[PDB]
């Protein structure tokens, strides 16, 4: 119906340049972009599964949007999500989607 | 003065630090009581290890115990127990 | 009291409890021996057989620094250290009895006002703290990714507690993360505590239902008494609530930290209001910053205090000094002192006063990511607010200064956005 | 504003509170509209769609009186009234929030502060009160005729309980009355709560055994949490301490309503102290004031209250105010309307501050028997003390007018009494 | 001394207590004297008045066999044989006090150990003993066929609890039976206890959901007191978990002992750590030989004990000690005496220290199928060490030879495994 | 690991925990990578992807000095400092766990032994401390001036409750102040705890009615379970017993800060005793020197503790550790580091082992008024031992040398003493 | 009957000269005396009445003696007793009778 989720989800669909362009801002500030997706959304359920790593050497915001592309390929029915960790502050400064099914 | 006190205020003084000096008797200094020393208002080397010694020999067999102080930040840097009364 | 009480030379330790005055003698009195006396009012008070079987040199108050004020005129900074044993373990109340409790009276002094603390990490060790700090916090609610929203719920009061769980179902729903009580609901006889709580719980879950996002209220527990404190609040344990209400001010602080040890032994959140607080730090002449207070409430405990809407330059001193872990000790911002704080987690400031919409750019530009925003309303409103604040946000991560285009992005958001576009144009 | 606050034609009701306010509007500002303004920032505030859904009159705070003060310019009061409910029942902290948690802090008035409020029965009436009254206190004690002697132990700090007990027993034993925990000392670490209070309980039973005279001291239960000061306070009891202290500022009024009633349930005198309200009450155009402080206090409970060494007229106007059940409107002692308690017994007066015994003839015919005062030292040095309390209330009940016998008296006291005779030499 | 302490004529009794002593005495002083010196400083020390009230020899620890070490010079074995009556019923701690409470201040040997306890059954049937068994746990879980399979979460310290858990949830999804913390971590700054389990009950809830198979985290509720430990342990039942982590040299048996007897009212099965072992093991000449500290841990109750990665008779010697009911002596192995249990379940061996999945099948070769497997590691990872538990299990069971053949078993499972090829090339 | 371990220019911080190693490097490594293997191993053990998730810097043991033992070979000190999160606050077990948990177990050191701790005041802060102090002790007791006297019952089993008793009474009489329960005795069927505790209770009231001292009996509480150790305190509270006692190594560290935070909210003295520490001392090349086992407890809180009959230099260096609140580093004296407190208060120390009355000068004389002497009894001997206390004391008072003429004052003390007299003449 | 007290009790009762030796070792360690008496004496009743101050400005033990035998003209049924206090180790050092009745 209107299930929103946390941080963009309100706005249009983010196309590929606003997500590459806040992959950039990660990279700037160090936020090694963590690729994740679950297969429904419910606000209990904290926990989604990882894309088999998080991108730390990422030199591009490319490569992760070729990832996030894999994995729409291999779980293009799944929401997939984003998130970046300032490990000196240890705080989770971002998590937002950027695919829906 | 030991050298490795003097080469000690040297780096404290080369940074820009100020320096202060605390005094307590062995009693006190058992306590963590210490006590302000006369203001050493000398950025010159030769002047602060003058004034250095001169408190020392002013309190001699008393704990003395030489610090490092940034007046910009108002804090303390530095922390060193420089005589013992024996 | 000069001879033994202003100690110029006094180099104060890592471990001393440290304080700046600003002060402003009689006529007749010198700053210096204003300095001193200060000083002794607050620790010893002033040759009684008593007094030689103490070591009262242990327990002294060692004015350190006095200094003019500048650009004013009778007006001096003073800084006053205090063995950190002169303070009782866990108890907030205790330092500010020590500190701010009699000195306030010494005639001499024509006006008088402690500025800043500088809490040694030991003393900060000692207590609960917060109860789930800024990134906790954030994870149990997986909010990430841009300050966290907030409405007042309105008539302050009035309303019946059906209608108030009507209210806080809109509001929430709309999209907004919590709703605030007013602090001047706790029991009232139209609307009595236990029925507003399990209503709004009623709401809360059907809210976070229906958007599938963490929902809560900030359901006020402040009553007259502990035990009653301690019902409310595990009445709303018992509720799935994540967050509640305490004032701290007109409460107190051992009310506070009660709950807070409670909540911390129970996994809900804590929000604090300042009821009272131009009391103490409004006037430009007398009382203590707020900033000590929201130093002395963090240590307390709390997950949430209010900072006000936005002068800029202490505020967002203070706004750090109830964040980070290390400040550094700036005069211009308000932080007399160098904080240390043993990774102690932090606190989430929650600016208010019915915050503009069309203002949020450079609110979010000052408070950041980690920060609470609230608003002194209708469900459409905060649809609008939500897309405002994910615009807004995605401007600063592309790197484009708020600031200067603030109304530009808020535009931009605008034209797709009916119901933001029906608030730009009020 | 000045339209729907401002109500100068309004009656107000016995079933309304009443709010005194000194305030000095902004320049451009006049003083009718600033009334208004400091009304609604304390009752509502200041169009949504949950206004219609009540009704607001129900619920607004009438300002009903302004004009200049007498000998000031720009200065004015807001005679302020509101419903009944509004305020939880038996709930300070609650009235509170209502009136001050808003006004304080809006730009509009320069310096405000809080005068004197009027508390309608029906709401007086749902505390407690003080746990027992002067006349069960005096009763409990059972001493009469005479106000009530404290001493606060010096020096503050270093001593060591086993001597801090001795020090106590040298106070109580040369004939005062009291001795007072200072507000500072709960548990530091030269020393713990629990074994102080062991070694008070065993010196005063010693004191009781020496004299034959009932003795009582001024235990401290600060706390910094609910546990620590309910545990504390258990274990005074348990060593049959028929009085405690609390400090209500820094704790709040909360936690003092809850060891009030539990006193109320166990038997137990209530000191109070006042700490941290020379913050709050010293300056004279902004804060509040203390007699505010004091009535709140009345309501949640307290069996004694400090009000100041020592204006003179309000000193006696609120003193009044916490001792008889029923005062009038007097504003040469700043008392500003006619207060109903309707059976809440009264609460002590306490005198501190260096009351210089030789002042004493002064102190008795200010407020006589139904007060305690407060020495700044030894067996004999309280045997003075109590000599010429003796004498001047002697001479007080003669007939003899003490503001002028003083020294005379004092004088032939001394005559036989040594220990009163060193007293006078020095 | 040994006309009093050395029996060698003497039987031990089955229901006496025998202890075995490796000893290196001081030069002069003759090997059986320095065995009755070892025997008597422990059961009486030594003449006073006292002691002929009381039966002397009834209290008396019997030196009844002295030999000297194969192949080694100035060392002997001692067993020694202690009535029942000398100990309490269910303390371990009784027990370690008195066999070794003092015995290593003893002057005399230059060097002690002791090697083994035989407990007499009688004196076994008094504890409660593991809280569920190795049986009983493995019905309540689930899990058979197999040896079970554990993953220490890595980095130690640092992560956060939101992180934790997801770790938690990737590991445990892998296919991995359970994940432990490590021995460090329960409240530290940066990582609160509850917050901890309560992302953790979530990750295996989720696990649990998704897999098909029981899954559970080693909870580590030690804790600073026996209150707090009380109450995280609580609270982890409460969220449905089913074993939780403590630590007996660091925390203490007494604690052990109780969370053993809750757990067994609680239905939660107890994984226990071993850290500081090495501090009373390692050196081959002084300490308490790691076997007898299991003893006495079974004993107290558990369900899970850390047992290395694998001398490797010993380490064969004390797993069949807590395996077994009954143990035949064999001093190959180290097993001094022969022990019965009259049926009281065993325990679970568990082996750690990032153990080399090519040594693997070893492991499974060395240990039996009741056994753990801890691993100091990602979703991939865990799957790929699963699969090779499964073909290792598998080969066993085929009767292919495991030493000889686990090169082959795992390169063929790798051949349908890209998991496990991938964790082969390395 | 020593390029990311070893920083020879880092300098530690007042807010860092130093540990002291005494390592003999295996053959082959050499002594800095020595140093830097054991700091990887004590916090860290030593990739995995969560690694990265986090700031290693940030948890990153540090050594800055390793340098030769003089006079041996292949032996060298790793001074390791460590950072203010690693642990919990007001855990020893934490601590024990985090630095011992694992380093003693690794392979590359032949022996390695933890010699010093040193604390930062941020976490000597979070602990509660012994329950009362030497100070507030001997207030307790009234004692002052000189050291305590106290007696062990012999023989340590076999005694009835009623002979129990009895041997108490006569220590007690004859002018020991204490009385101490052989360690091994808590409940054993020979003598239940709860008649035991009854029996002294009757014993030291009977003697403290003849005698006119304040007694105390060392009453034993060390229980299998944390119920069984509360209830057996409450009842030794209910008696009005002052003192009580419990192992720390044994029954554990989270047990007797447990009883040491239920003591001090009972107001019960709590002895200590030092069992099982030399499985973990004696050697001088491995384990743990009890210094850090001491300094360990002092945080966990205690108000007596055995230190040895007697090195000399290295006893005074860890008694004036454990009495003295602040030290400073003496490599003679076995003292590492220099230390503070932040007023955290005393532990007596406690000597045992045959101490030969005539040996009593030495022992007061390097001890001095603060400890208590512990004796392997009858009331004549007791009689005896006072005397000769009493008259060494004074002696000391006069000046003359205690090592010099002991004797002479021995044999004047027992011309007018025959129970001193006789006591010399065996 | 067998009624001993605190401290040098069990020697030989203590006499002007011993008296006045342990006074000297009092005052070079600088404690500043008291002095107490009492009617009776009671363990479990910590504190007697002090002979109407310390003494801090202390030279010699003669004064010290002089009010000791003061107090017991006054006080001759009851029990004297000397107290030394150390301040800086906030420990009383000192206390043992000097008179019973």
């Amino acid at each position: 119906k209107e299930r929103r989720f946390e941080t963009f989800s309100y706005l249009p669909p983010l196309s590929d340049r606003q997500i590459a362009a806040q992959i950039e801002y990660m990279i700037e500030q160090g936020f090694h972009p963590l690729i994740e997706f679950n297969e429904h959304s419910n606000p209990e359920e904290f926990y989604w599964t990882m894309w088999k790593l998080p991108l730390f050497d990422c030199k591009s915001p490319q490569q992760v949007l070729d990832e996030v592309r894999e994995c729409r390929s291999e779980y293009g029915d799944c929401y997939i999500r984003v998130a970046g960790f300032d490990n000196i502050k240890q705080c989770q400064t971002v998590s937002f989607i950027v695919h829906r099914p | 003065l030991s050298s490795e006190v003097i080469t000690q205020v040297r780096s404290l003084l080369n940074q820009g630090y100020r320096i202060g000096t605390e005094h307590a008797d062995k009693r006190r200094f058992r306590t963590s009581s210490w006590q302000p020393c006369a203001p050493i208002q000398s950025t010159n080397e030769r002047q602060v290890l003058s004034e250095l010694e001169n408190c020392l020999s002013e309190h001699e067999g008393e704990y003395v115990r030489l610090l490092g102080i940034d007046t910009n930040t108002r804090s303390r840097v530095f922390e060193a127990l420089i005589q013992r009364p024996d | 009291y000069k001879l033994t009480y202003y100690t110029p030379d006094y180099t104060p330790k890592d471990t001393d409890l440290l304080a700046a005055f600003r002060f402003s003698p009689q006529p007749g009195v010198p700053a210096d021996e204003a300095g001193a006396a200060i000083a002794a009012e607050s620790s010893t008070g002033t040759t009684v057989w008593t007094d030689l079987l103490t070591d009262m040199d242990r327990y002294k108050g060692k004015c350190y620094h006095i200094e003019p004020v500048q650009g004013e005129e009778n007006s001096y900074f003073a800084f006053i250290a205090y063995p950190l044993d002169l303070f009782e373990e866990g108890s907030v109340t205790n330092i500010l009895t020590s500190i701010v409790g009699n000195v306030f009276g010494f005639k001499a002094i024509r006006s008088l006002r402690l500025e800043d603390i500088r809490f040694p990490v030991a003393l900060v060790k000692t207590f609960q703290g917060p109860p789930h700090g800024i990134q906790v916090e954030r994870d149990l609610l997986n909010k990430y990714g841009r300050p966290m929203l907030g409405c007042t719920i309105k008539p302050k009061l009035g309303l019946s507690a059906k209608n108030y769980g009507r209210a806080v179902y809109e509001c929430l729903r709309g999209g907004l993360d919590f709703t605030k009580d007013d602090e001047n609901i706790n029991s009232q006889p139209f609307q009595r505590w236990r029925d507003r709580f399990l209503f709004v719980a009623d709401a809360i879950h059907k809210s976070q239902a229906e958007t599938g996002e963490i929902k809560g209220h900030y359901l006020n527990v402040t009553a007259p008494t502990c035990e009653e404190m301690m019902k409310r609040a595990e009445f709303a344990k018992e509720l799935g609530m994540p967050i509640i209400m305490h004032d701290f001010l007109t409460a107190g602080f051992t009310a506070n930290t009660t709950l807070a040890k409670w909540c911390r032994d129970n996994g809900v959140l804590l929000h604090i209001h300042r009821a009272m607080h131009a009391v103490i730090d409004r006037q430009r002449n007398h009382g203590i910053h707020f900033r000590v207070l929201a130093k002395c409430l963090r240590l307390s405990g709390g997950d949430h205090l209010h900072s006000g809407t936005v002068d800029k330059a202490s505020t967002l001193g203070f706004v750090d000094l109830m964040r980070e872990d290390h400040i550094e000790a700036d005069r211009s911002r308000g932080v007399f002192f160098t904080q240390d704080w043993a990774s102690m987690p932090g606190v989430l400031p929650v600016a208010s006063g019915g915050i503009h919409v069309w203002h949020m750019p450079a609110l979010v530009e000052i408070f950041g990511d980690d920060s609470v925003l609230q608003f002194g309303g209708n469900a459409p409103g905060a649809t609008a607010n939500r897309v405002a604040l994910e615009a807004c946000v995605q401007a600063r991560n592309e790197g484009r200064d708020l600031y200067r285009e603030g109304g530009d992005i808020l535009r931009e958001a605008g034209k797709w956005s009916p119901e933001l576009a029906a608030a730009l144009d009020l």
